[PDB]
């Protein structure tokens, strides 16, 4: 049972890494340099 | 006149920087305009023996 | 990027909150008082 | 928080930033070209007056 | 908030102020009228009214009316408050004596009252930026006396000094060395920092790197405005290492008699040249050490650096900054005084410098300003001493100043003062090894 | 109970603690607005150590942020956890110091020392049994190196028995941003020796070395650097907030780290730092933590401890480890290296165990060690301070502040006497 | 990482640069604009705008030769600062380009060299191209090496130099410039590749069927020589060989750095139709005296060092078989003290072809760098011609009027006399 639990923890770590890579892809697709303020004549 | 050339520029957006992130004083300005934290109160504080406060010691 | 290792919240990965309303003083009084379901 | 906590986004932002800077510089190039054309026509008309 | 006030004096002063203020308006967003089409990053230069208007903290002063009437007529005729622009009916005509004793004293009071009002408008002020020239009679004498009175008016406040120093070969005047000798006591005992710049070096830099032939005063003024913008950018906009004026004031001056740093800007290149050049921290900081890019006709290699203040701007990284500084310190010809192994004061800013239409600088994502206090500047004063001595030997033009009404011994006094200051620079250059 | 008041000095201090407080609120499941959404009853069991109770299920900072410049603090109260602090604990003046130690210590500091003394007294009396205070600051500025010294000296008189930590940022010679640096540093360590229970010497250049090599980060900001010192000083009080098999606290290490009162400077280090090419090829274990830690490349100070002798060594482990593998390694490093450990102190090692693993991780360790290599920093600083002072360069700035000249002389002397007696403890016969 | 900078000097250097840099752009795929539509990083350099800039320095004392480049098809490819011109030329005078006109632009070049060097991280060496005949190619190049060698004590300085042809000549005073330039190529050079234009004339007319060539044909075959040397650094191969490898294994004594190049196969496409090309056939032509690139016969001398460069669909098994057959031939001699005298470098990418060129698209190729003492007879001819003129003191007033001492002429003649004498001792095979 102990080794089964450790194996499932390892799988959970893999899943978390996959999810963070996918959201890295999404924020790669996003594009902005606004910094909450464009120059006042733009 | 050459001096008139200094201000002969119509505004067009590509003479302007890519981003614009200035210093915003919205909070510390108020905290300046008002007085800072300070207490002129009367002496208030419980008596404490630290390690144990108020046991039930008895014979 | 020090910790983009998977976050893996420990206690979240693996009642009394209803008793003490997520208040520290209430929990201290409770654990002095038993009252933990 | 997660915007702060990634480096590869800073790399991509820098890349796209410089890429757009290039086109803005091209606009500046066209501006300089029109200025040179202006000064040339000034010289031509003054030559006409001299003649 | 941190505010600074500009006291442009003389024809050079008002032209430089015009270029600088066009730069500021274009940067912060202000229309030529003075309104915003759309935080309070302008507070250092502009004051904000209830109607939404932006008002300058700049007192243009001149003794010849025309040089300010074209300003009063031009595109920014309504941006600038007319009582800020103060004029005199007659001028000194390259006479330090006239600008110091006869003509200035009429409008001393008016200029002092206006700057008092501007400092009243300011709540916590940071510095008085002075812009003038060493050759002009007004910009020498009137400037000198306004320092003399402003020192006792505000003993503690920082008084930054930007000045046109007479070029070693080319000159726009013949009587200029007397004025340049007599002014130096003011920038010695009544100034906090000075930035003497010769037009000849800027001409060489422009025709060399910018590749623009047939320059004019506008091309120089745009670079000077870029320098002042780089100085004030850490104050106006945020940075991971922000440096106010007091920080770099402290980390440049070893002794009270030594407040004459030297300026340097990079990259200063045309757009066509910038097309084929990668511009990195190392490249720009190596270009800022070349003697051909100095804004004063002196070679720092003939002397030794005592201090260096550093202002990066744009998309800059502290890792690259440290690597560049390490390379510079490993350099051998780049020498340092024995009493300073650590001699850099680094500050960084986020926003890249803007670009003026019709100007010359192409926009570069990162840029460098250097304020190096070295001991190679004394040779310029040596050239001035030689020319002034061969002048004063035969007592030429002295009748003008005497008939104006100042005593002749002040010539010898100023000559001895500058000789002593040159000796002080030599004493600093001496190493205890 | 056992409370900490987090004193904050300078742009270094504000940015360091803001990242630190970002870490701890995540350690205790606190949102940027202030409540507790977590499911860990033990996260709330000891939350009063750092936070104070507020109405509506809110918990507030027990921090006092101090600076001499207005620009830094809006950066704090606009960031990831800006709004969690309260505007009253924000204390700061109108005029900076300009990297001048004297200005923040004598001329401008005196107008502001009152108000910060007011607020810290209220955070002190708010808690029932305050364990002791804590400061993060830099020896390279004008306020943290300056005002920061003036703050400590007063509250030492006010609260003598309470412990006092300091995560002082010491300047680097290889990378320095300040010409007037040596004058501030020499005039501050003289204040540190007299009035401080506990100090950790953090050097920025070491953090630049650790990121380039072990981390292989392409473009490091100061935020990555701030995260390092936060995880270190999370690992010092971790046993205080959570239960463990063998518990400790700051005072447990404090008595166990100071053989003599003149020596309270230590070399923090972190165990589990690996690059992203190293994650796949690893197998976390108690030995691998000790291998990564004892490597002198890993230390965050600016000196190699093979040139000196280890006086005392601490290792605060965090997670779930078997203790036989814990103590056998600590004995194993003592036996193999028979030249780097002092002989008059057998069993040089103090070890503590906290059961709760670090945030985002399964195993970790934190290290506090006293070596003779710390004297390598000072004598190198004295190499520069004397070079400044023999010609009286940059002296009129400090002289015009109203101080005399003998204060410089006593500063180096006390600094020279410290390294002189420190050298003796390296060359001392036990028998 | 591997980086090379070309320092082409003279009208030859510019014309060589036109052919060679055109080859590099086609080899890597660089558009005439300069955009790829890191094998290129040894020659090109990235910019912010995604533009690749050559690492070259084109210098000429007359503007017109470089002005064709400035208006050529590759105008945007080259950076404006890199191309350096001058108003007046040396006009077939060593002395003008050494004392009067050479000092006029010696310094401004060194600024551009430094900037190109600082852009590079790891520098391997400098490829320098000039001529022995013209004043600018001989006079100016002599000063630059003298300043470069004292500036760069370790970085390599290779030499592809135009040597005067034994019979044909484009100038009359050319023996004077050729003799007195030999000081620089002796104590300020690491290797040399002297080429007489005559030896290319017969090779092209015999092999490539072009009965009436031009310098562009001469330039292109020179380009293939430089490309084959650098091909190992640019691309991966089974046995990569860098500059430092073959410099070491070619120079038995520091006064001997004068080998002979040989390129093979050089055949027209239509005669390549009838010829099956293998490793053995091409490596036999590399030893043919008729295919020698210098007007001398190695059969009258002895090889001491042979450097072998293979490229294309080559197999190490067939290379070894070709070497064994070469060693079993009494027409080829080797010195006594070099029983093993070969150096095999293997590359994968076959050489490209240029539209409008002369060579065919061939899958395999071979470059040869054979040091022999039969090059001794070449400068003896130059000694005979110089002495036959210097006795009557002809053209001397030109060099004297510039301000060079007359005793340097005798010293220059003596130095080559000792040079030829040394090459006799190496030719001597003692017990
Ligand atoms: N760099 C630069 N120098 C200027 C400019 N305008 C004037 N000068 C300098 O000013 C010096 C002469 O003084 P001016 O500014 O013309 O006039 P002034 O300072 O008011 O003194 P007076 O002529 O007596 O009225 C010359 O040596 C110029 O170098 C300018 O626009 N740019
Ligand atoms: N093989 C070859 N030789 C060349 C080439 N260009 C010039 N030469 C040789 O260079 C010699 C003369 O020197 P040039 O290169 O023409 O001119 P220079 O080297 O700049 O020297 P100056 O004429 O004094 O300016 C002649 O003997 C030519 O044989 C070339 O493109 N290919
Ligand atoms: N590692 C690190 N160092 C910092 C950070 N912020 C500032 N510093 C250091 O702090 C020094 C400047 O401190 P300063 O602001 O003048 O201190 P103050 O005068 O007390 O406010 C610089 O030398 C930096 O190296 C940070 O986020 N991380
Ligand atoms: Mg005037
Ligand atoms: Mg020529």
């Amino acid at each position: 049972a102990e080794k089964e639990e450790e194996r499932q923890e390892f799988e959970a770590g893999l899943a978390a890494n996959k999810a963070c890579l996918d959201k890295i892809q999404r924020i790669l697709s996003e594009n902005q340099a606004l910094s909450q303020n464009v120059h006042p004549m733009r | 006149t050459s001096a008139s050339q200094y201000g002969a520029f119509s505004p067009r957006p590509f003479f302007f920087p890519c981003k614009f992130l200035p210093q915003e004083q919205a909070f510390t300005e108020h905290l300046k305009t008002t007085g800072f934290y300070q207490n002129n109160s009367l002496n208030v504080g419980p008596d404490r023996t630290r390690t144990i406060d108020s046991p039930n010691y008895q014979h | 990027n020090l910790y983009l290792l998977g976050y893996q919240h420990y206690f979240q990965s693996k009642g009394n909150y209803s008793v003490h309303q997520n208040s520290h003083e209430r929990y201290q009084e409770a654990v002095r008082k038993v009252l933990l379901k | 928080q997660f915007r702060e906590r990634c480096e590869e986004l800073r790399t991509k932002l820098a890349s796209i930033h410089e890429k757009k800077v290039v086109e803005e510089r091209n606009a500046q190039i066209e501006f300089n070209k029109e200025l040179k054309r202006q000064k040339l026509v000034e010289e031509h008309l003054f030559a006409r007056l001299w003649e | 908030m941190r505010e600074c006030i500009s006291i442009h004096v003389g024809q050079a002063g008002v032209q430089i102020g015009n270029a600088c203020w066009e730069l500021y308006c274009l940067e912060h967003g202000i229309q030529p009228d003075g309104q915003m089409p759309s935080d309070d990053s302008f507070n250092t230069f502009f004051s904000e009214t209830g109607a939404g208007k932006h008002v300058p903290r700049a007192v243009f002063v001149d003794l010849e009316p025309t040089v300010v009437d074209e300003v009063r007529t031009g595109t920014y005729r309504q941006l600038f408050h007319p009582e800020q622009l103060i004029t005199g009916k007659e001028d000194a005509a390259n006479n330090y004596a006239r600008g110091h004793y006869t003509i200035g004293k009429e409008i001393v009071d008016l200029v002092l009252d206006r700057i008092r009002k501007l400092a009243d408008l300011c709540t916590g002020l940071q510095g008085f930026l002075i812009f003038h020239s060493f050759g002009g009679g007004t910009g020498s004498g009137f400037a000198s006396l306004l320092m003399e009175r402003l020192s006792v008016d505000y003993g503690k406040k920082s008084k930054l000094e930007f000045a046109i120093y007479p070029a070693p070969q080319v000159s726009t005047a013949v009587v200029e060395p007397y004025n340049s000798i007599l002014t130096t006591h003011t920038t010695l005992e009544h100034s906090d920092c000075a930035f003497m710049v010769d037009n000849e070096a800027i001409y060489d830099i422009c025709r060399r790197n910018l590749d623009i032939e047939r320059p004019t005063y506008t091309n120089l003024n745009r670079l000077i405005g870029q320098i002042v913008s780089s100085i004030t950018a850490s104050l106006r906009f945020d940075g991971a290492l922000n440096v106010d004026l007091t920080e770099f004031q402290t980390n440049l001056v070893p002794y009270p008699r030594i407040h004459f740093p030297l300026a340097t800007y990079a990259p200063v290149i045309s757009a066509e040249k910038a097309y084929h050049e990668q511009l990195s921290v190392a490249e720009i900081t190596n270009a800022c050490f070349e003697p051909a890019n100095q804004m004063v006709k002196c070679d720092p290699r003939h002397g030794k650096y005592m201090a260096c203040c550093m202002l990066y701007r744009g998309d800059v990284v502290p890792k690259d900054v440290n690597a560049a500084i390490a390379t510079i310190k490993t350099k051998r010809t780049i020498q340092f005084v024995d009493w300073c192994p650590t001699g850099f004061k680094v500050g960084i800013n986020y926003q890249p410098p803007t670009v003026v239409p019709g100007g010359d600088l192409a926009k570069v994502q990162r840029a460098v300003c250097m304020l190096s206090n070295t001991t190679a500047i004394a040779e310029a004063w040596a050239r001035l001493d030689h020319k002034f001595d061969l002048m004063y030997a035969k007592r030429a033009f002295v009748h003008w100043y005497v008939g104006e009404g100042m005593e002749e011994g002040e010539f010898s006094e100023a000559r001895e003062d500058l000789a002593a200051l040159e000796k002080d620079y030599e004493e600093v250059g001496v190493d205890s090894v | 109970m056992r409370e900490i008041v987090h004193l904050q000095a300078g742009q270094c201090g504000n940015q360091i603690g803001a990242k630190f407080w970002e870490v701890i609120s995540d350690e205790h499941g606190i949102d940027p607005t202030g409540t507790y959404h977590g499911d860990s009853d033990l996260q709330l069991e000891r939350i009063n150590v750092y936070y104070n109770e507020a109405t509506g299920g809110k918990y507030v900072p027990r921090a006092v942020l101090v600076d001499l410049e207005p620009g830094t603090m809006d950066s704090v109260r606009s960031g990831p956890f800006g709004q969690i602090f309260r505007p009253d604990n924000f204390v700061f003046g109108q005029s900076g110091a300009g990297n001048n130690w004297a200005k923040g210590h004598y001329t401008e500091g005196a107008e502001l020392v009152d108000s910060v003394l007011d607020v810290v007294r209220k955070e002190a009396e708010s808690c029932d049994c305050l364990q002791g205070f804590q400061l993060t600051h830099s020896l390279g500025g004008g306020t943290g190196s300056g005002m920061g010294t003036l703050l400590i000296s007063k509250i030492r008189e006010e609260y003598p028995d309470r412990i006092m930590n300091t995560f002082s940022v010491v300047p680097s010679p290889k990378v320095s941003d300040t010409v007037v640096e040596p004058y501030n540093a020499t005039l501050s360590v003289h204040q540190l020796v007299e009035n401080t229970d506990e100090t950790y010497c953090i050097d920025n250049e070491a953090l630049y070395d650790i990121c380039f090599r072990t981390l292989k980060l392409t473009t490091p900001t100061y935020g990555d650097l701030n995260h390092l010192v936060s995880a270190t000083m999370s690992g010092v009080t971790t046993c205080l907030r959570f239960p463990g098999q063998l518990n400790a606290d700051l005072r447990k290490l404090a008595v166990n780290m100071v053989p003599f009162p003149r020596l309270h400077f230590f070399m923090p280090g972190f165990a589990p730092l690996t690059s992203r090419g190293s994650q796949q090829y690893r197998a976390l274990t108690v030995p691998e933590l000790t291998q990564q830690m004892f490597d002198a490349k890993n230390m965050m100070a600016a000196c190699d401890p093979r040139h000196g002798r280890y006086l005392t060594v601490a290792a605060v482990f965090r997670g779930r480890m078997s203790m036989k593998e814990v103590d056998e390694q600590m004995l194993n490093v003592q036996n193999k290296n028979s030249s780097y450990f002092v002989e008059w102190i057998p069993n040089n090692v103090k070890t503590a165990v906290c059961d709760i693993p670090p945030r985002g991780l399964k195993m970790s360790a934190t290290f506090i060690g006293n070596s003779t290599a710390i004297q390598e920093l000072f004598k190198r600083i004295s190499e520069q301070f004397t070079a400044m002072f023999r010609r009286k360069a940059f002296l009129h700035w400090y002289t015009g502040e109203g101080m005399d000249e003998m204060e410089f002389t006593e500063a180096e002397s006390n600094m020279n006497d410290l390294v002189s007696e420190y050298q003796q403890y390296q060359d001392a016969t036990a028998e």
